[PDB]
């Protein structure tokens, strides 16, 4: 009588301790290497973008116009978007960027700033609705006759919520000290702003810039989170972009960037801008930026383990 | 791989089986129950390792307009890092998993030999080769109580003993 | 004859390369759970700062006022410790507040500033003391009459010593521009700055702010460190709260932020916010951010080690 | 866990032991030798890993006042990361260690059985339960002689060939 | 017949998972300590800056002027280097110094600023040549003569390439309001700039600052990256320091920090400060700062593996 | 280290060798078949370690002009961290191949021991410590073929069986 083990005539070959090459009965992967080029959203509250950039649904652009209020689990952003019909930028754009991707979405509240003594409907054809418009969320205050002063005025916002409110101001820089006065009156014109966290202030910077939309004045975007019960106030003269309505994130979520369609009809966490990782692999090869709940990202195209014992034939 | 110079691709029954040769005739059967005891081990290594983390991470970089360098820098520094200690890990992993798989396999002959040469007293001696030397022919009722480990270890004895 | 090895009735679950849950003879944990609710500082020169917040122990507010030259091995800082009496903050502030940290205390030096053409004396009641006052290591520069100009002016101060030093001035904003003239006459007013490190310039902002201790007004607070022998230059014409005193850091030291009282019973170089760990163990699941020399942070409550063989029972 | 079938509670006196059954009476002795170099492997692991850095770490966070988002980002992010890899680390070491604590303490065992085998030349026979058989009544001189390695390899011989 | 292993008198002491100080037939080391004190460059295009700053490589004081179109794989920063004659300093200053370390060197071209309404040619003592000149890639614009004003201007400069543009510009910080208009003439001076990336505005600020090379003034440097087609545009009125040629990355490149002699006998991929490790082990214990393809740093001097068996003699 | 009580530090040849004495007179000779097997197995441990990473890794430091103290800061908690990792790494990495160098070192004998113990079928008994017992003077034509595994396992059987 004889005892033995069994065998193949095609074995697998794998790495180990010892042995570079070594052929085995049976192996599997251990590097995920297979990506589904969709956002696969099955039961999830899913919002993408398109058009409107994430900054921009604070403040409203029209392409964020549909987007004010909105509510995620995933929220998606897409190469396309802007944050911006009038040309700027926000100042710390990326943190604030961060924190909407997992605010689980907006929610909106008047602050209920009221205006004697200056104009209030600022406009340009940057923001097309109707007929020109501005950002929903804000508002351009100027001076009451085609010149003339502007106050300098006070307000405060009272957080009376149980969470951090997001403040949006922005600063006019205009494309000429001519511009500047046209709209606002002449000398130097001065911002402050406070909280308990707090404390800065804003001068305008009028001179030319290169036309985006064929306008040559940016739009200063800035913004601070004010805490429950603490207060917030606006010296200012002109030169200025008051915020309207103020934001409260509703939960929890996480942003994606991508350039593939939506599905609903795959179930994923781990996400990256071709795709979703399914994969119940505790490595990955497909990319290193890959978000959610993943397998870790590897330098190796593949790492082959034992699944069998070792083979030797005839 | 030494003695038992080579393997059986014909045993598609599992993973160690019989082989005997009496006047009787032929035979091969798997050894389930050595069979599974290794089946069950690897089973347990893939289960420690198709592994799902609750950890979810965000997003610290930008890929449709640029951080700052500086901070762009750290963070595609820092993850690099990471990149290179998880290639690390995982072939290192693979590599210490699959000697020990391998190693964990061999060891399950080994012990099965050990076991049916235990079971057959003075009865048979060790050819060279991993097989075993019966001095009196064995029939085809005293194959599958070697096999179901029932054969008597003296009531066979004498009779072998003078050959 | 018989030979064996020995067994238990009841013995502990552990986890192998191949199997999740076999028993063995002994085991022993290896994740730390237990801590202790105090900052165990035992053989370590000490202090706790308490109301006296970390930055504060170099402009001097009240609170600080026993701490002005501090030296310590372990530095503590408590949540009801406040940095200032008159409502302002720091720039960059957590780069200074990480230098304290390490410092083991600092040793003050009189900078010598004298003043001609010039009041001296500003004071608050935010700063309270016999009566009001200000910060200690600080000098509250004004214009002679309760109205009227401040000449622009210099001062330098050479650092002498061997180790870089820390210096100090603030910056003022009134709530008005009207309150701005009445302390410093009219007109823009420009601080600026230098070393050999270091090239800055600053102008003050006011307008009302939040009222905090009743006042509106902010101080900002700023920094730069002077290296041996390279000097520093003061350019100024108002709105300025001097240095009276510069900085040394006096070693080295650690620095803890907690809530539990100190106690000089026990041994700890691992500290958290609510404690000390007190472990020979290579890991922890207590707290992801202690700091000092600890076991290394895991997810895990728990990771069983043999200490014993294999166990089977009859 | 295989032919020494199971294990005995009883042997409260150290990890291994022998027990005979004689004529004589009965016994149940450790091997104190055997039982030390096992225990001073497993002290050797404990000495490997109660382990203490004499790295400081210091804060780069702040809990009373939050430090600004993007960096606050990017420091949760590495220590995040950081944790991952740790954890990784923790569990695979133990369960490494203690496959070989495990493995380690068998083989102790297997190879405390073949010296014996090896002092009783032909004077004894394997049962396959990891029990010995004389074919002469050994009394119980004899035992702690065959326990402190002494006993008589050929001047016992003879007697037992014939039986 | 007997069968057995090999052996020797003296053997090496190693560490096992199990046992602490086990001998071996043979082990080796595992942990480089081997340094080389020199910079191996052979095959490689290297650049030593010598006194030459890595950022004066773009603004063009006279220790630069040999390496204003350098094209390097190996770039060389020594301590002595300096990126500046006339006293200043960048703003966002190491950001550019790692984007310069891997650029591979860069390429000039003209952005052709031509100058009506002006002076042009401002020099000092500080950057001499054959006599006293300025930094060889920018412009020190004025006013016409001895004091008088200076013309609100724009200048653009588009970005023709397939590649980022580096543009740089200065501000000048003069001694005084006093100098400040004796050179562009009185009242508040404003640069603006902007891109689509873009968007900031300077003003200077005058005052005294310590003597360095018997000069107080400094000149601020800034910087951004003009996309390929993407225009750049210069509001100012005055104090300003003009790009005379923009900068384009030439390909790929490291940078190190040395103060050891270069030596093209040897070659490299590891380097530190005080020369090149070469070496073919996991690990190193030099110096934990080491760029380019480095075994890794540990804190271990050493961790010897076994190459032989056991080691038992008679 | 047990029954092999000890090495021979004469067995300069290789690291297995025979050791015989019969009549004929003496003999050591390595078996370069265990020794090569053993060697190209510490040689596969030191291709998969004299390792080179195509990793380049760039400076975000600055030696001569310090950066920014809260990045600076974040940076040096960052490298102290991936250090204290890879100084993990590699003690362990270390401790765990010794042991597995060692433990198959070994494994190399055991398992040359119980093939030579396999050729020589009932012509020879286990002495206790690792040496083999021949009942009939063996010449030195019949050693190499001990050693060149050709041996007869029942051409000198008879003979010795008697004695
Ligand atoms: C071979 O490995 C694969 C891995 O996916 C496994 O599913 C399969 O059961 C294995 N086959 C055998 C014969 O065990
Ligand atoms: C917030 O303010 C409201 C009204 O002033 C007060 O009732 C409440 O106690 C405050 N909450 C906290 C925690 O400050
Ligand atoms: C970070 O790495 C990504 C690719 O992984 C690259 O696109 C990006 O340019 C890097 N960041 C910086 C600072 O350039
Ligand atoms: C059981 O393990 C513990 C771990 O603390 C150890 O102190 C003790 O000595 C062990 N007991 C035995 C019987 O070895
Ligand atoms: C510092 O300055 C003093 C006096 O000017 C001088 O004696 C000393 O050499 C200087 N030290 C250094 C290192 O610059
Ligand atoms: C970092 O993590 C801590 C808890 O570990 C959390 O309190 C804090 O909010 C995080 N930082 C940021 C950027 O929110
Ligand atoms: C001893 O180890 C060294 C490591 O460099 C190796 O080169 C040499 O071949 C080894 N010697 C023997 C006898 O194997
Ligand atoms: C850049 O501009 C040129 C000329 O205006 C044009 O031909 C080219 O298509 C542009 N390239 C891109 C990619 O914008
Ligand atoms: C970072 O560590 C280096 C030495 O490794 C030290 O010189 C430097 O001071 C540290 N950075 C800071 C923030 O001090």
């Amino acid at each position: 009588i004889c005892l033995g083990h069994h065998a193949v005539s095609n074995g697998t070959k794998v790495n180990t301790l010892t042995e570079r090459g070594v052929e085995v009965v049976n192996a599997t992967e251990t590097v995920e290497r297979t990506n589904i080029p969709r956002i696969c959203s099955k039961g999830k509250r899913t919002v993408d973008l398109g058009q409107c950039g994430l900054l921009g649904t604070i403040t409203g652009p029209p392409q964020c116009d549909q987007f004010l209020e909105f509510s995620a689990d995933l929220i998606i952003e897409r190469r396309e978007g802007s944050d911006v019909c009038y040309p700027g930028k926000f100042v710390n754009e990326e943190a604030l960027r961060q924190i909407l991707r997992e605010s689980g979405g907006i929610d909106k509240e008047a602050m209920g700033f009221t205006y004697s003594g200056i104009r209030t409907n600022g406009a340009t054809s940057a923001c097309r609705r109707s007929g020109s418009s501005f950002y929903a969320e804000m508002k351009w205050l100027l001076s009451n006759t085609d010149n003339a002063a502007f106050p300098q005025m006070t307000k405060s916002y009272k957080n009376t919520r149980k969470s951090p409110a997001l403040i949006v101001w922005g600063i006019h820089h205009s494309v000429s000290t001519a511009e500047q006065t046209k709209l606002y009156g002449s000398g130097n014109k001065l911002v402050t702003v406070g909280s308990s966290n707090y404390q800065q202030s804003f001068v305008p910077s009028p001179g030319a810039r290169p036309q985006v939309n064929g306008l040559s004045g940016r739009i200063d975007f800035h913004w601070l989170m004010l805490n429950p019960n603490d207060t917030v106030t606006f010296s200012f003269n002109g030169a200025f972009i008051a915020p309207d309505r103020a934001s409260f994130l509703r939960g929890k979520s996480m942003g994606i960037q991508s350039g593939v369609q939506v599905d609903a009809n795959c179930e994923g966490d781990c996400y990256h801008s071709g795709g979703t990782i399914i994969s119940n692999l505790p490595f990955q090869n497909i990319d290193s930026r890959a978000v959610g709940k993943c397998p870790r990202y590897v330098k190796q195209r593949s790492l082959l383990l034992a699944t069998g014992m070792k083979n030797v034939p005839e | 791989a030494g003695f038992i110079e080579n393997g059986w691709e014909g045993l598609i029954d599992g993973w160690y089986g019989f082989r005997h040769q009496n006047a009787q005739g032929e035979g091969t059967a798997a050894d389930y129950k050595s069979t599974q005891s290794a089946i069950d081990q690897i089973t347990g290594k893939l289960n420690r390792l198709i592994e799902k983390t609750n950890q979810q991470f965000e997003l610290i970089d930008n890929e449709f307009n640029e951080v700052e360098k500086q901070i762009g820098n750290v963070i595609n520094w820092t993850r690099d890092s990471i990149t290179e200690v998880w290639s690390y890990n995982a072939e290192l992993l693979v590599a210490m998993e699959n000697q020990h798989t391998i190693d964990l396999a061999d060891s399950e002959m080994d012990k099965l030999y050990e076991r049916v040469k235990r079971q057959l007293r003075e009865n048979a001696e060790e050819d060279g080769t991993g097989c075993f030397e019966i001095f009196h022919k064995c029939d085809d009722d005293c194959m599958a109580s070697i096999r179901n480990n029932t054969y008597d270890h003296s009531k066979y004895r004498e009779e072998a003993m003078q050959n």
